[PDB]
């Protein structure tokens, strides 16, 4: 029997029994860098989402962008909702930046032990806040 | 044999340095060249990146197929929405600049 | 008198109808080893012999013995339980896995996938085998640490949120790091085909780099390490 | 029985166990283009060759100029000359074809300053025929060999097409007048009944170390191979020759490396004193592995201990250089820091001589057959093979030179294979059997199935071990071993009381380890009769009442005015138990030891002498 022969009476052998699949996700042990990661999908799938609706409404909604900013103005202009709103823009912006840094020294091979993802992991938490919270008011 | 997975990912790679290259580049120098380039980077790493998530997740033959179609349609969508906005109007740059200093 | 609390997963494929339920027990750590295996055999012995798992070497090297402890996969034989009376330990299978009953997973396709790398010494002529030692210089030898140890226990492949969701097509770390072993081996002529096998968007390419892997191996090994020098390699080599 | 389903499977060759003997065995077979099946119950890489850690033993001349007849004369010397000298002719001139084998497969070897593979000194081995001091000639990948050994093997079995039955549970013998048509076997997974029929059987089902309460061995060393012989009616071999390995640890009884010892390691009493040095003035705790482990227990003997207990003794490593322990013995390193607590670099080891190696077993040729014993001649048991542990072609006698076994696996291994290659031809006609055949393998499968008795598998388990370990240990005298007996006798009787809880058909391990209790009640019965009935102490064996080596001469002064003692006045031949499955009885006859090697030209037979290091 060869390889591919053998995963495919595997796959008939289990899907056409009353087996159950042991728990994943409910009962692993979740980490930092396990934690960090999920987040960096969710970052990248969120940015993608604003990208997505600020084009597709160039496209679909009427008027000028200078004209929409008028919008936002109408309803009363919060001192404290204001920053609020750029926070939470740039907070999923500058966590997927810095932890794509940190991809990107990884696909060097570089700082791939487990007291460096610790390490470098709170590295990217702290650059998060602190670049999130100054560029939030500029 | 071919090497069209191996291109694929390095090609990821390159796209990502080259956007991480933009966002302190569109600040210091904020323009119309650097409008569509951060068009083009934008909508491209994101179009491989949605694909990842499509790839993992979406099983099926009739699925795979349908989600990579609409992936293709939205993201083209998108950068066409983006090539559009820096060609009539005030162009991603300045409109950052005016939504921030407000 | 010292009692340490242990739930269980368990299933019965012979019993009508029965699904997966957690079954507690209860040891005196006194009469008993420091290792989990050791209160694993210990409830089979002495008070439900019904409790089904693999075991064989208890010293921590053929990897019969994997399973989630405690949210983490690793070796019973070589975990020992926290003496923490308060606190109780949770045996689970490896995560999602086909289970055959209790604690013994289907690993065949784990197996299977291995096969699948071609895990020997390949020349491009063994016409000439089976009478010299090849060559290998303590240097190059060197390489092969940390990557040969491994046990095949399926700890890291199982931790592998990449190999849950697409386990059917994707290698997963063990797999993987023997594919490894066998490209930087300097004995192998096989290098650039090895490589060629990964040529697809899901064999290598769903990892990651999530790291789960490297951060579970009972035996301290570094997978993740490896499966980004493939990448590397993949990407470089030419022709 | 009509509750079980029956399916019948047709091959040219069986191949039971998946070890390091077992796989060489398997694709060796293949590679002669034999359809064959390869029956295990244990994954292969799980098999008990992973532990293995000392190193494999070839004359390759890597570290000083050596030559495979001086691995020849330190084998049959260390077998105490109980050992097959036409086996051990056979071995030894195979080593380094063996080796070099293994190392084109792919297994990662140590290496040199020159690049080829490392080998250093081991217990009991010697240059220049023992007058030319140390031998460097143990193979070894660090400290995982058997590890590398085992793996490199499977790689290489998936070359070939053989048929791997795994998680095969083998119960019986497939026999039928007096000739082997395969085996029964029970299929773990889902409970059915499995009739394996082919024209050749291998046996390499490993030792039985589970008869006792501590042993560097498995939970699945529990000679199911020497189990399926015995049931058959055919004899075993040698299975009182227990060796016992002296450095295992004091804890779980894991196994710490004479490969400590070889690179430069010390063993240590209460006062300080390396005692292995006034014992053996000359080999030191490099010598034998019966004399070592003698030694140790004596010390304990006579108050001067280690611990708490004052019942162990200590491995020292802290003079050797840190980075010697990182590159040779990495695997004891962490084993006895997670066992022990002990961090080798600063700490000694508690070690005590535990049980570890079966040299008896079944009774083989150099070429792999089994051999029966029909009136005082030899006879060549039809379709019938066994290696490794498993058989006894008494490449080791008395007692096991370290880094034997691997070798013995490999070596022998490729014996059955070609012993078989070069007998018949695949495509020949698969003996046919009964429609009855293995029916009461079956039957013994439904009854310990639905035991519904009243002693425990593990309590009858346990009772066995205890009783093992204490009166057939290393020192044993006629009045223990007596005792011993008719207690494992009672035992015996005792398995007709055994309760089972598991109902199952799916992987019912209670009901496995009950078919293993069996298996390592036969193993013990042969063991502890066998030993009690030798009187006299040669290797392993060692009785207190009989000190003395009795051979046909007295070999201390030269033979020539002296008379030859008749076979059945001394004890210088191998020892053939048998047992009636149903009243327990253990009958016993003998066997002479083959001292004629296989070419005299080429390698000189080796006389009994005064044996000592
Ligand atoms: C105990 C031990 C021995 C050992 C060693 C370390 C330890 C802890 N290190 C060694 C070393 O470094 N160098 C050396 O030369 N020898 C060393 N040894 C001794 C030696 O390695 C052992 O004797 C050897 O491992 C035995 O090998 P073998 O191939 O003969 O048997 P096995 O490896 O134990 O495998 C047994 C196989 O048989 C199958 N089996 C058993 N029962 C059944 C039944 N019931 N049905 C079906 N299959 C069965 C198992 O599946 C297994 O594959
Ligand atoms: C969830 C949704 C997230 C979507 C992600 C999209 C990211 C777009 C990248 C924009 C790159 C910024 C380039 C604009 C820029 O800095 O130039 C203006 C300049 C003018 O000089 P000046 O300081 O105004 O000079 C004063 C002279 N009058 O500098 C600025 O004022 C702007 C700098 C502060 C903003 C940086 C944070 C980027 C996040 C923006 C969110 C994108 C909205 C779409
Ligand atoms: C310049 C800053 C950025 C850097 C350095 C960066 C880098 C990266 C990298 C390296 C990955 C792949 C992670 C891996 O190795 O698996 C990734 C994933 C992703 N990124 Fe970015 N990125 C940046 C900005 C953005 C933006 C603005 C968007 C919005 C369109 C985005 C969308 C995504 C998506 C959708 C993924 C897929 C997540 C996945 O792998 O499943 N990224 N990013
Ligand atoms: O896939 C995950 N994120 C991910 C995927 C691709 C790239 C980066 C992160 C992930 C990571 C860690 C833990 C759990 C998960 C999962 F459960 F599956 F959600
Ligand atoms: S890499 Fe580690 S966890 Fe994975 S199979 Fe090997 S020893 Fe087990
Ligand atoms: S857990 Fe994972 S996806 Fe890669 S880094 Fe390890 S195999
Ligand atoms: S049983 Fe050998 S690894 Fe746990």
């Amino acid at each position: 029997t060869t390889a591919k022969e053998e995963m495919e009476r595997f796959w008939n052998k289990n899907l056409g029994s009353n087996r159950p699949l042991s728990p994943h996700i409910t009962i692993y042990r979740w980490s930092l860098p396990m934690a960090m990661s999920i987040c960096h999908r969710g970052t990248g799938i969120a940015l993608s989402a604003g990208v997505s609706l600020f084009g597709l409404s160039a496209l679909l909604l009427p008027g000028n962008f200078e004209s929409h900013l008028e919008l936002v103005k109408s309803l009363c202009l919060g001192p404290t909702l204001i920053y609020t709103a750029k926070f939470g823009i740039v907070f999923p912006l500058m966590y997927h930046t810095w932890n794509g840094i940190r991809h990107l020294i990884w696909d060097l091979g570089k700082g791939l032990t487990i007291p460096q993802l610790t390490q470098s992991g709170v590295v990217v938490l702290i650059l998060t806040v602190l670049s999130s919270v100054g560029l939030a008011a500029m | 044999s071919s090497k069209a997975a191996s291109l694929h990912w390095t090609g990821e790679r390159v796209v990502s340095v080259l956007l991480l290259g933009l966002l302190p580049a569109a600040y210091l120098n904020p323009c119309s060249a650097m409008d569509y380039s951060l068009a083009a980077a934008l909508t491209l790493h994101g179009h491989w990146g949605i694909g990842q998530v499509v790839t993992d997740y979406v099983r099926g033959d009739a699925l795979q197929k349908a989600a990579k179609a609409g992936l293709l349609a939205l993201s083209a969508f998108t950068f066409a929405g983006l090539c559009y906005f820096n060609y009539h109007d005030v162009g991603i740059c300045k409109a950052v600049a005016m939504l921030w200093k407000l | 008198p010292r009692i340490k609390k242990f739930a269980i997963y368990r299933w019965d494929p012979d019993k009508t109808g029965d699904k997966p339920h957690m079954q507690t027990y209860e040891i005196d750590l006194n009469n008993c080893g420091p290792m989990v295996l050791d209160a694993l055999i210990k409830i089979k012995n002495e008070i439900d012999s019904t409790l089904t798992f693999r075991r064989s070497c208890r010293e921590g090297i053929c990897g019969s013995c994997a399973m989630n402890i405690n949210g983490g996969n690793t070796l019973a034989c070589t975990r020992r339980i926290d003496t923490n009376l308060d606190k109780v330990s949770k045996i689970y299978p490896l995560p999602h896995m086909y289970v055959i009953k209790d604690l013994v997973p289907d690993l065949s396709n784990f197996y299977a996938q291995y096969k699948s790398i071609e895990p020997y010494l390949k020349k491009k002529d063994e016409s000439q085998e089976g009478k010299q030692q090849y060559l290998q210089s303590i240097e190059e030898r060197e390489k092969l640490d940390g990557l040969y140890e491994c046990i095949l226990c399926a700890c890291c492949s199982t931790s592998c949120p990449s190999y849950w969701w697409n386990g059917d097509k994707y290698l997963g770390p063990a797999v993987l790091m023997q594919a490894y072993r066998w490209m930087i081996d300097s004995r192998d002529d096989f290098t650039e085909e090895r490589l060629a096998k990964l040529q697809d968007p899901f064999s290598l390419y769903r990892c990651h780099t999530i790291m789960n892997c490297t951060g579970t191996c009972p035996k301290g090994l570094n997978p993740g390490k490896a499966i980004a020098e493939i990448k590397k390699m993949m990407a470089t080599y030419k022709e | 029985s009509t509750q079980y389903p029956v399916v019948d499977h047709e091959f040219d060759a069986v191949v039971v166990g998946a070890g390091g003997a077992g796989l060489r065995a398997a694709f060796g077979l293949s590679e002669a283009g034999f359809n064959t099946a390869c029956v295990t119950k244990l994954f292969p890489t799980r098999s008990h060759t992973v532990a293995a850690q000392g190193g494999i033993n070839a004359a390759l001349g890597n570290m000083e100029e050596d030559n495979w007849r001086w691995h020849f004369y330190d084998t049959v010397k260390g077998s105490d000359w109980l050992g097959d000298q036409d086996a051990i002719h056979y071995m030894t001139e195979q080593a380094p074809a063996s080796v070099v084998e293994l190392e084109n497969y792919g297994m990662p070897f140590s290496r040199t300053e020159d690049g080829k593979i490392y080998q250093r000194a081991f217990g009991g081995q010697s240059l220049k025929f023992g007058k030319g001091g140390q031998a460097h000639r143990c193979c070894c990948v660090a400290d995982r060999t058997g590890h590398s050994l085992l793996h490199t093997l499977y790689g290489r079995s998936l070359r070939y097409d053989t048929s791997y039955f795994v998680e095969y549970f083998a119960l019986d013998l497939l026999m039928e007048n007096g000739e082997c048509r395969g085996v029964i076997a029970l299929c773990i997974e889902d409970g059915s009944i499995h009739r394996i029929r082919a024209r050749n059987t291998v046996v390499a089902t490993g030792g039985y170390g589970r008869t006792y309460f501590s042993c560097t061995s498995a939970h699945t060393s529990t000679g199911d191979g020497t189990a399926m012989v015995t049931r058959a009616g055919l004899p075993c071999q040698d299975l009182e020759f227990v060796q016992f390995h002296p450095t295992g640890i004091y804890g779980a009884g894991c196994l710490i490396t004479e490969g400590c010892r070889g690179e430069g390691g010390i063993l240590i009493n209460s006062q300080g004193e390396r005692f292995m040095e006034r014992y053996a003035p000359v080999a030191k705790d490099l010598a034998s592995r019966d004399v070592v482990s003698r030694s140790m227990t004596l010390e304990i003997r006579e108050g001067r201990g280690c611990g708490p207990e004052k019942d162990h003794v200590y491995l020292q490593l802290h003079h050797l250089p840190p980075e010697q322990l990182a590159v040779r013995l990495p695997g004891i390193s962490e084993t006895a820091m997670i066992f022990a607590g002990v961090d080798v670099t600063k700490e000694p080891i508690p070690v005590l001589p535990t049980v570890h190696y079966n040299m008896g077993g079944i009774p083989t040729n150099y070429k792999g057959q089994v051999l029966r014993h029909v009136n005082g001649q030899d006879q060549v048991v039809p379709g019938l093979y066994a290696c490794g542990e498993a058989a006894c072609a008494s490449v080791h006698g008395a007692n096991r030179l370290g880094a034997n076994s691997l070798l013995d696996l490999v070596v022998f291994g490729r014996a059955c294979a070609l012993s078989i290659a070069e007998s018949c031809r695949p495509g020949d006609k698969v003996p046919s059997i009964k429609p009855n055949a293995g029916e009461e393998s079956v039957m013994n499968l439904d009854k310990l199935r639905f035991a519904n008795g009243t002693i425990r598998t593990s309590e009858l388990r346990l009772s066995m071990q205890k009783s093992m370990q204490s009166h057939a240990a290393v020192f044993r005298v006629g009045s223990v071993l007596q005792e011993g007996c008719e207690k494992i006798l009672r035992l015996y009787g005792d398995l007709q009381h055994l309760k089972t809880f598991d109902r199952g058909m799916v992987w019912n391990t209670d009901l496995v380890e009950t078919l293993e209790l069996q298996n390592l009640m036969l193993c013990a019965l042969q063991t502890i009769y066998g030993a009690e009935a030798r009187k006299e102490s040669r290797g392993a064996h060692a009785r207190e009442d009989f000190k003395e080596r009795v051979d046909e001469y007295d070999y201390s002064k030269p033979i020539q005015g002296q008379q030859k003692k008749p076979f059945q006045e001394h004890w210088r031949k191998h020892t053939l138990s048998y047992v009636d499955v149903k009243t327990g009885k253990v009958s016993l006859e003998y066997r002479p030891v083959i001292d004629k090697t296989l070419n005299e030209a080429d390698c000189a037979t080796v006389p009994p002498a005064i044996r000592s290091y």
